[PDB]
């Protein structure tokens, strides 16, 4: 009876990146404009893609 | 490149930096920032924001 039982792990829930969106009208043309940053103001984020 | 540049081109500017003969001199800080700044040909001081401007 293999009990690997009461592993009590603690989980957080706080989406790290912070995206805002602009959109930029234009004629026969359009333009995104995305503000990234972190969540909160001591943990950075390093970003690879987007 | 090419400074002709109609409207939706995307272009990427190229900057080479070397540091001079006075790369003796500080050596405890081994990073230093370089802020690209945008001006208008006949006004001054685009805002970082830059809408209908470069968008970077």
């Amino acid at each position: 009876g293999t009990f690997g039982e009461t592993k009590k792990v603690r989980i957080q829930c706080y989406l790290q990146l912070s995206v805002s969106v602009e959109d930029i009208f234009k004629k026969d043309i359009f333009f995104f404009k995305f503000l990234l940053n972190s969540s909160v103001r001591e943990e950075p984020v390093i970003l690879y893609s987007s | 490149d090419e400074p002709k540049v109609k409207v939706g081109e995307i272009i990427n500017l190229k900057i080479i930096t070397e540091p001079t003969s006075t790369c003796r001199r500080k050596q405890n800080s081994t990073v230093n920032f370089l802020d690209i700044v945008i001006f208008d040909s006949k006004t001054s001081k685009i805002l970082p924001r830059s809408n209908r401007r470069i968008l970077y």
